[PDB]
Parts: C-alpha cells; structure tokens; sequence
RNA sequence: UAACCGUAGGGGAACCUGCGGUUGGAUCA
RNA sequence: CUUGAGUCUCGUAGAGGGGGGUAGAAUUCCAGGUGUAGCGGUGAAAUGCGUAGAGAUCUGGAGGAAUACCGGUGGCGAAGGCGGCCCCCUGGACGAAGACUGACGCUCAGGUGCGAAAGCGUGGGGAGCAAACAGGAUUAGAUACCCUGGUAGUCCACGCCGUAAACGAUGUCGACUUGGAGGUUGUGCCCUUGAGGCGUGGCUUCCGGAGCUAACGCGUUAAGUCGACCGCCUGGGGAGUAC
C-alpha cells in the first residue's frame, strides 16, 4: 500500500542493495516497480513476488523489465525460497519494501531457510529495525534482537521519512541489511528452544532472570554459567542466550 | 416497586413505579462509570437548566 | 401433572434477548420460553412484539399442569418488561402482583467501560 | 481543641491579674499544652496530617510571641520559658 | 427529626421504594433536608425502616 | 461525663433475658458515676428486613450519660452476647428525656 | 474511536491500550 | 493607644484528617433443588459457554470492592482531594454579646513538609474492571476501534517516586469603587400569629455598569483604582533536549 516515491531516497537504497549481474535478486512486493526497475537495469533476471494481480500485470508489458522478469502471483508468507534458491542455482538476494503487518513473520520465515539467502534489504518501520540489531541493556533489546542475530549480521542503511512514500505512513521507515552468517558464532542444538528461553526471558523484562528463566533454570545453574541471576533479560547477550539453549537440549 | 389488585384487570400501576428508579439508574449503568466524565456534564448539564 | 395452580413467572428482560419462565411458587422451572427459541434469531427477536410470541409459548409446556393464576418479575430493562406481562394477561392466565426485580445495585461493583466507537 | 476546666485554670496561672485570657503569659503557656497534648496524639495515627497544620500553626504562633516578649520584657522570656519547661 | 425514633414522620418522606424523597419536591429549608435524610439513614439499620424493597 | 442513648434489640426468642439485661447495664452505670435519665421497653415488634434472619426482634433504648470509658466496656459484652442481634448507640446531643 | 497532559505497557510508522486530570469537546448527548 | 493580628467564652454548619467498627443492594464464585436446548454477543457475526445439563429459576455459603436515593448551579480543605451508618483521637472556618493582650503584623530566596493517577520495593489481598497477552470479527491491510477471555494493576499496610490541561491556564496580604437575581450557613429584630417579613456577618453562583482589554471578555470573589513582598517572561525550531 505505501509506495515508495522519493527518487533520491529510490537511489539511496539501489546504492545500497549494489546489485551485479549474476546475482540471483527476488523482490518482495515489486508494486510500482520503484527498485524493480533501477534494479532489473543491472540484471539479466530478477525474480518478483507480487500479490497484487493488478500491479503484477503492469510489471509484465514493462519493455524492459518484462524479458527479464520471473513474477510469482503469490503470498511471500509461504513461498518456498529454498526451493526457488535450488532453482536459481545459488543464494538468493532478497529486497523489498515490505507491509508492516507481514514484516515480523516474514523474517523469520526467511531466516528458516539459513543457507538459501545469501542477503536481504528490506524497507521495516524505523523501531523495528532499532530492535533488530539493538545490543544488550538498551531499550531496543528484546527477543526478535536474539533470534535476528543468532540467524544473521543485522546491518542498518538507511532512515526514511513519511514523505518519501505516496500515500505517506504513520511512523518512520527504515531500510535494514540482514546477512544469514557464513559461520554461526553461536551454533546452537536446536532453536526452538533458544526461541523458547527467550520468549520467556523477554515476557517478563522487568523482572530478573532467576525469576523470568526459574522455571527453566536453577541459580546453581545460572551462576555455573557465569550468569549472574540478578541480571534481568535485555542484559544477556546474544552469545549467553545461546550457551542457555545448548545447556537445555545436553541436559533435558 | 410493588403492585396488587382486585378485580382481574390489564389496567397498569406499573409505571408509576416507573419514576424513581426504571430503565434509568440501568442503562445508567449499562456501560462503563463516569468519574471526571460526570462531575463535568453533571456541572456543564446544569447550565442548561436555566432557561 | 402436579398441578401447581398458582405460580410467579420471572421475565428476563434483556437487550439481546428475552425469556420468561413460568416458575412456581417456591421457585421451581415449571416451564419457560425464550426469543431466540421463537422462530426468528440473530437479533430480529429483542422487539417487544417477538417475545410476547416467546413468552406464550410456554402457555404450551406448563399448560400441563393447570396454573389459574400467577404473578410477573420483571427484571432487567429492554424490550420484553411489557410485553412478556400483556400476552400472558391474553393467554388466559390471571394475575396476583406486578414487580420489577431488576439487579439495582448500590454502587458496588464496578461496570465495564466496553464501547468506543 | 482543649477542655474548659484547662483552659480558664491555666489562664488563671500565668495572668499577671485576673480573666487576661489576652496577656502572652498567659495565651502563650496555653498553647503549649494544647500542642504536648497533640504529640501523644500524634504518636498515633501519623498519616494525619491535616491536623499537623494546625499543630505546627500553634507552634510557630507560640514562638511569633515568644520573641514578643524577648522584645517587650527580657525577664518575662526568661522567667516564663522556665515554668513551662521551654527551649528544650 | 434529630433523630430515628419519630419514623411517624418519616414515612412521608419516602415512599414504595422508601428511597429518601428529593429536595426539590420538598423545599425543606435544605439544613433541614440534610438531617431528614441522615436519620432515614441510620433509623434503617434498626430496621425501624426499609433500605429497599423487595427483601 | 458525656451524654449517650444506646438502643439494643435482643433476639425475639431472648425477651426473657431482656429484663435481666437491663439491670446488669444499668447498675454498672450507677456504679460508673453516671446517670440514666431515660429509659424504655419496646418489646418485640416486626423488622423491615429479616436483619440476621427472622423478622422480629426485641427493643429496648437508654439515654445514659455515664462516662465514655465505662460505655465502651459495653460494646464487649454486646458483642459477645448472641442475644443481642443489633447494637446502635449514637452521641450526647445533651440530655434527652421521656417523649420518643 | 472527541482531543490533549501526566504515567504505564505494546507495536513497521505515525500511533494503540489502560488509570487519573483538563475543555484548549461537536450535536439538546 | 486600639481599629491590624491574636487569646478567652458560647454557639453553628461541614464528604476536613487518622484509627476501629458495622449495614444493605449488586456482581462473581461453590454447593444443592426445579427444569430443558439453548445461552451469551454484535451492525451483523464468530470465538466462548451448553445434553458431563448451560442460561433461567430458587435455597444455603464464601469473598472483595464500592456506597443508589438524599445530591444540589451544595459543603469542607492550602493544594492534591474528601460521599453509607456508628464510635474514638484531631484541624480549620464563621457568628455573637462580650472580656483580655497590645502592632506581637504582611510577604518570603534558600529551607522543611504535604502531592491525582500511573509506577517501584517487601508482605498481604484479589469480586468487578482492565495495559500485556490469546482467540473471534472488521479491513486493501487492522500489531486498533468491536466481541470472548485475561495478567500486572486497581484494594491494605509500610517505605519510595514527586509529575498532571496539579487549571480560575488568573501568587499571597490589605484599602477603595454603580447595580440586579439566586444558593448556603450564623445572628439581631417583627401581631415571631405564617410558608413567613425587615435588617446585619461568612462563603459561593449567574447577569452586568464605569473602567480595564488587542479582542474574547473581566467586572466589589476584578483582568477596575492603588499599596507590600515573592515567583516568572524576553522570537520559532533545535529543546525542557545534550553535558
């Protein structure tokens, strides 16, 4: 719905995003074609996903684009990207202006796929992306922190104001880089379970771990680990979190 | 609120008790309480009954 | 087949719905109707002239027993206070004391703030 | 506030003659007890502070005219503070 | 009408709801209206008389 | 000593205890240094509301005037007393007697 | 979805929600 | 010296404060009786609850919060705020005959103390309501409004936080300056023969004259005419932010 317009902000993010021929690039929500196009200049291919049947076919006679384009009429929720990273024959490079409402879950139905994406360039509201890459004992630190850096390098770009889209929306926008790791520094057993620690870590902020995590965790547990149960959830690294779930998959 | 009658009849009395309490001090309740929200159009409600 | 002959019948009196039960004297279901029961639901009931059809329909189920007389409790306001008491004084039943017994309390619990459109 | 058979008995302790309900002497010692009174009072309940408006207007009302006197008399202050146990 | 006792002259300012009846259809020098009512208050714990009426 | 009129109504099945009541209270007054210019039998009557069940009980007043302190040994031995349903003793106001 | 202030929590973003106060609220509430 | 200020006496009204009791209505829940296929909810709906028997109805019990009517253009308080009835401890305001002290007063940087709600700590409590959160719906979407639930919290004690459109958006104290209608409370007086009538004080509404004001409007409770002391302002953004 909020269609990106400013050509020097359009720029701004083609600069970023820096696509080569050869790359495999997917855009999430073509719409106007703001990037497809500037972007679509610098490839032979590029693979869209839109959901707009009216937008879609606008894409389609583009004289340009069209030869080039591979366009999925179908929800980015539950695309397999890992079958169509088979198909490209190497990692994929996501980018898009994405909906506020699909943005969270989208994530992290891409951050699934590990190996599949090789980037993403996406187009968030500005709190969600201060969260994504926000450190320990900050405001911003919460769960989607942990999960979105145990998964990838998360990487701000750009800020972006209300006037830069057409209708304008609510709040500031911000574009964010998100790289799945080569090499996980915090391998964990299973993630379901750090996604589990978390959530519980994180439901109750205001209170210290040893009461948030003590249904999981001992103090004599905690203090082994060189956690200090006093400490509440946003003051646990990444890295901790981590050293928590294995703990929990080798010990229960 | 208390009615009786002798010689079977329809007539009503009802509503006389339907001047004290009633469909009223209900709906007054009915949704939410008040708080400032009255003190303010109980005092602003008042004007009007003037003239 | 008891035969209670005289009974009070509670009316409640909603918004969304109304039902009156024929009870008897101490306080027993003798038999009771209800709006949505009535042929017509999802919210074409409520109107006065659709439950007065409700109320007399128990003029069918404790119509077994033979009630000549009986009382009326009324509780609560909508569309169904009057109603309800004048079809019952057409069905043939008579008639002892007219009440409301509508839950009016002293400013003690505190309602719901709901609504904000 | 204070019982009648306190207030015109003490009256009749300090005042320089008779009924001078008006000398300082006199209203001044009489505010005293009033306010010793109050502290065990006080002593309880605490959180009653609408009270200790009044308590502390007594007060400093009681020292308004302690320094009267310093400056009308200095025996008086002097040979008053002591009958009535002041300055603590 | 200090008092409860006199509930002779009190049941008429009330009526089948014994809710204390308003100033307004009274007009009682309102000082008098603030006592009439705090006797109805306290008269009805000695259930001299009713606080409702349908118990 | 501060005026007082303190008005007990005893279980309806209890009026018997009542006369007896009576004198225990008024002696102690007497023996308070206090007074007792008022006094009165109601007996049983009906309630407005079954209060603490039944529908009738027992009433008596008073209109003391002994001191506080002894009148408030009384709200003990009111309390502890399942004769007495209902205890209501209001204020001095100044002396109060015969009429009500 | 009257608005705003305080305070709290939450959310891509304006902002949403709760508690109290305000009129700097329209229509006879 | 006595008119300012204060003391004494005797009255008056008050949801002023702190403590402890206690009552009745309603909600929810637990148990049991009657009775039977719907209930609840919305603009509709759906989630939800129902044949393991709900809802309705009636009997008994447990518990917590708040006190209809009176209640007002009302009252009390420095402000914030303060509503059932009873007792205990306590503050201030006002009137009147008076009696007394004799300028002991006004203001007040710094200082001390009091402070809605939300929030915080320890320990209690927890009915209703309800941030969070979870479902259902609406919608292009709906991290909302609506619906079904619901945790902190709201309640108590004790300690902390000190903010609010903490507003009359109008500092405190005093003296002057046409009027009209009303409210509330004290007192004097009048065939007090009365509901009542005439004054004389306190507090308070509405209209409004002179004047003041940029206008709106304020107008003896002034934003009018003056005097004493204090706080504050000096273009908007950046910013009540950074350090």
């Amino acid at each position: 719905q909020n269609f990106l317009n400013d050509q020097f902000v359009i720029d701004s993010i083609v600069s970023a995003i820096n696509p080569q021929k050869g790359q495999a690039m997917v855009e999430i929500g073509p719409g106007l074609a703001a990037l497809t196009e500037p972007v679509g200049e610098r490839l032979d291919q590029l693979t869209v996903i839109e959901l707009d049947r009216d937008l879609a076919a606008r894409l389609q006679t583009h004289p340009f684009l069209g030869p080039k384009l591979t366009i999925y009429q179908q929800d980015a929720m539950t695309f397999n990207f890992g079958e169509l990273a088979e198909k490209m024959g190497q990692p994929l490079r996501v980018f898009g202006n994405l909906p506020y409402n699909i943005s969270t879950p989208l994530m992290f139905h891409l951050f699934s796929y590990t190996d599949a994406i090789a980037d993403m360039h996406f187009m968030l509201q500005k709190e969600v992306v201060n969260r994504l890459v926000a450190g320990p004992n900050s405001k911003a630190y919460g769960r989607l922190s942990v999960m979105a850096q145990y998964y990838c390098n998360v990487i701000p770009v750009l800020e972006v104001p209300p006037s830069a889209f057409t209708p304008p929306p609510k709040v500031d926008s911000a574009v964010v880089r998100l790289v799945p790791h080569a090499t996980m520094p915090h391998p964990v057993k299973d993630v379901r379970v750090l996604s589990r620690i978390t959530t519980e870590a994180f439901n109750q902020r205001r209170k210290t771990i040893r009461n948030s995590l003590g249904n999981l965790f001992s103090v004599e547990v905690l203090t082994g680990m060189g956690i200090d149960p006093a400490m509440r959830a946003e003051n646990i690294s990444v890295a901790q979190y981590c050293q928590m779930a294995n703990y929990l998959a080798e010990n229960a | 609120i208390k009615v009786r009658e002798n010689e079977p009849f329809d007539v009503a009395l009802r509503r006389f008790k339907r001047s004290c309490e009633k469909a009223g001090v209900l709906a007054e309740v009915r949704r939410r309480e008040f708080y400032e929200k009255p003190t303010t159009e109980r005092k602003r409600a008042k004007a009007s009954a003037v003239k | 087949r008891k035969q209670v002959s005289d009974g009070v019948a509670h009316i409640h009196a909603s918004f969304n719905n109304t039902i009156v039960t024929i009870t008897d004297r101490q306080g027993n279901a003798l038999g009771w109707a209800t709006a949505g029961g009535s042929g017509f639901r999802g919210s074409r009931k409520s109107t006065p002239f659709a439950a007065q059809v409700a109320a007399e329909r128990c003029a069918d189920a404790v119509k077994e027993y033979g009630i000549k007389n009986l009382e009326v409790m009324v509780k609560g306001p909508g569309p169904g206070r009057e109603s309800t008491i004048r079809a019952l004084n057409a069905a043939g039943f008579r008639i002892t004391n007219i009440t409301d017994v509508t839950p009016i309390p002293h400013n003690g619990c505190r309602p719901p703030k709901k609504r904000r459109v | 506030s204070l019982s009648t058979e306190a207030t015109a008995k003490i009256v009749s302790e300090f005042g320089r003659d008779a009924n001078d309900t008006g000398s300082t002497e006199v209203q001044v010692a009489l505010l005293t007890a009033q306010i010793n009174h109050l502290q065990g009072h006080f002593a309880e309940h605490k959180k009653d502070h609408h009270s200790r408006r009044g308590l502390l207007r007594m007060v400093s009302q009681r020292r308004k005219l302690l320094d009267y006197l310093k400056r009308k008399d200095v025996a008086r202050y002097t040979r008053l503070i002591e009958r009535l146990g002041l300055r603590r | 009408e200090i008092d409860y006792k006199d509930i002779a002259t009190l049941k008429n300012y009330i009526t089948e709801s014994g809710k204390i009846v308003p100033s307004r259809i009274t007009g009682t020098r309102a000082k008098y209206q603030r006592q009439l009512a705090r006797a109805i208050k306290r008269a009805r714990y000695l259930s001299l008389l009713p606080y409702t009426d349908r118990h | 000593m501060r005026h007082y009129e303190i008005v007990f109504m005893v279980h309806p099945d209890q009026s018997e205890q009542v006369p007896g009541m009576i004198e225990r209270y008024t002696a102690a007054i007497t023996g308070a240094e206090g007074k007792i210019h008022r006094l009165e039998d109601w007996g049983r009557r009906q309630l407005a509301y079954p209060i603490n069940k039944l529908h009738k009980a027992h009433y008596v007043l008073m209109n003391v005037e002994a001191p506080q302190e002894v009148i408030d040994e009384l709200e003990t031995t009111f309390r502890f007393n399942d004769a007495v349903i209902r205890s209501m003793v209001m204020r001095t106001k100044h002396a109060v007697t015969e009429a009500s």
